[PDB]
């Protein structure tokens, strides 16, 4: 049985660790909400 | 219950410990996160109780108490803020510029930064602070590193 605790305001944090890629990624999206790589 | 705007932990009791399952947003008095987190069960405020409202397996969302609120998208060209919240660790901001998911119904934002599962549900946000998306539903690619999903909902 699922419980919610409060972590943090909702806020853009100047200075944050600016970090990861852009990949352009071709994918199909089935009935059960699962993204897959086309190819 | 607690129905103060931000973030919150989606925990469980019922294995070992106290478990992270994931992340999501209180706004408006509606709590935000994603499909695979909850399957769509009550969550427990302290005392109060919160029941699903709208939810939908195909694009992996969910909201609580009321209809779904977060209606702002990713601008094309932006740098976003994913507001990770791991397991047993603060939360803490990472920017970055999101790539690309082509479907065939249209392309996506997509965020490339593995974090663990129990992350699913942490908000992406724009410069303004407004939330224009939530991570958790992606893919694994040819090394073996994860890309989420920017998953957006429609405000009805
Ligand atoms: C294999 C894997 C790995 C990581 C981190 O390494 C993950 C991090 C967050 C969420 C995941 N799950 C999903 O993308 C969706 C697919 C279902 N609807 C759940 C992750 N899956």
């Amino acid at each position: 049985d699922m419980y919610i605790e409060r972590a943090g305001d909702i806020t853009w944090e100047k200075d944050a660790e600016v970090t990861g890629n852009s990949p352009r990624l071709d994918v199909a999206l089935d009935e059960s909400g699962d993204f897959s790589l086309v190819e | 219950g607690e129905t103060t705007d931000g973030v919150y932990r989606v925990m469980t009791r019922r294995l070992l410990g106290s478990t992270q399952v994931g992340v999501g947003v209180m706004q408006e008095g509606v709590f935000h996160t994603m499909w695979h987190v909850t399957k769509g069960a009550a969550l427990r405020s302290g005392e109060g109780r919160l029941d699903p409202y709208w939810g939908d397996v195909k694009q992996d969302l969910v909201s609580y108490c009321g209809p779904w609120k977060l209606d702002a998208a990713w601008d094309g060209l932006s740098e976003v803020q994913l507001l990770a919240v791991p397991p047993g660790e603060r939360a803490k901001n990472i920017q970055t510029l999101p790539g690309i998911f082509k479907t065939k119904d249209g392309d996506i934002g997509a965020v490339a930064l593995d974090y663990p599962a129990g992350t699913s549900g942490s908000p992406i946000l724009d410069k303004c602070g407004r939330v224009i998306g939530l991570y958790g539903n992606g893919v694994v690619i040819k090394n073996g590193s994860y890309v989420s999903a920017i998953t957006q909902g429609k405000r009805e």
